[PDB]
């Protein structure tokens, strides 16, 4: 995350880490939607360009974390992974269109102070929250810049929804309704944005009908980091719940 | 090096 | 169920730091 601040203790405890075994590094992030499922991007888990195809037994999932390199003994919880979904439509040969995964965990992990789960969108919170200028929250434990370099924990950073015609002329990639766009305009003065660790990451808003956190995206991609005229891509979650809720009652 | 080792119960 | 209401914020009454930033920005 780039120009945010330290998270509080508790302040996203949706948050989790995609790590990988052996070299034991941080992969992407990700988030908690209920005990055994955890959501994100799918580039995080495929994509062949970089000869990038993880099974279950590569990874694990930490969730309850804060400090990005410590082992937060009697507070983060480690799981295996049971299962890998990708959308099969995820668009990894072109722009990343439809970029989200589901991962089902061994057992259902206990919830605490520090591990809770995130809410998915309804159509109606979709619809009156995703406007241009309302704004979300990104968080990680991503770079601090697109060249400190790396942060010691969680970062915190909320950024506003840009107009679809702006995100679409930012960039020369070819842009999807399952693909939102945030961050300040060069004019706002304010800065920040995701940037290399953070994808597979929430991106959520708080209902002011309900107080309740809501996952409105996934950090999908992004050309640099925090540079003036370009803007973050969001995975739209509500877009493809359809999916989501076709693999949990499936599976 | 960079992250503490975790326990191998999870490596 | 219980989804988004965070142990340590909303389940107290106490609201984290910048929160506030988001709600002002739903006009
Ligand atoms: N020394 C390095 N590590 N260099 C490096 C590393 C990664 C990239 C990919 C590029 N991402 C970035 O430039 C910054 S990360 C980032 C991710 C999401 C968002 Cl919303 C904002 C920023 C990106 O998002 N590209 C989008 C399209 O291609 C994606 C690449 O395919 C696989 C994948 N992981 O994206 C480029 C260069």
């Amino acid at each position: 995350i780039v120009e945010g601040s330290d998270a509080e203790i508790g302040m996203s405890p949706w948050q989790v880490m995609l790590f990988r075994k052996s070299p034991q590094e941080l992969l992407c992030g990700a988030s908690l939607i209920s005990d055994r499922w955890v959501l994100t991007a799918a580039h995080c888990l495929l994509y062949p360009p970089w000869d990038k195809n993880f099974t279950e037994n590569d990874l694990l999932v930490r969730i309850g974390k804060h400090s990005r390199t410590r082992y937060e003994r009697n507070i983060e919880k480690i799981s295996m992974l049971e299962k890998i979904y990708i959308h099969p439509r995820y668009n990894w040969r072109e722009n990343l269109d439809r970029d989200i995964a589901l991962m089902k965990l061994k057992k259902p992990v206990a919830f605490s102070d520090y591990i809770h789960p995130v809410c998915l969108p309804d159509r109606e919170t979709a619809a009156s929250l995703l406007q241009a200028g309302y704004k979300g929250r990104v968080t990680g434990w991503g770079n601090l810049k697109e060249t400190k370099g790396q942060p010691s924990v969680l970062q915190v950073v909320n950024l506003p929804i840009v107009e679809r015609p702006v995100c679409k002329d930012s960039t020369r990639i070819r842009i999807t309704d399952n693909m939102f766009c945030a961050g300040y305009k060069p004019d706002e003065g304010k800065r920040g944005d995701a940037c290399e660790g953070d994808s597979g990451g929430p991106f959520v808003m708080k209902s002011p009908f309900n107080n309740r956190w809501y996952q409105m995206g996934i950090v999908s991609w992004g050309e640099g980091c925090d540079r003036d005229g370009k803007y973050g891509f969001y995975t739209h979650v509500f877009r493809l719940k359809k999916w989501i809720q076709k693999v949990i009652d499936q599976f | 090096g960079d992250f503490e080792e975790i326990p191998e119960e999870y490596l | 169920a219980d989804c988004g209401l965070r142990p340590l914020f909303e389940k107290k009454s106490l609201e984290d730091k910048t929160e506030r930033e988001l709600l002002e920005s739903y006009i």
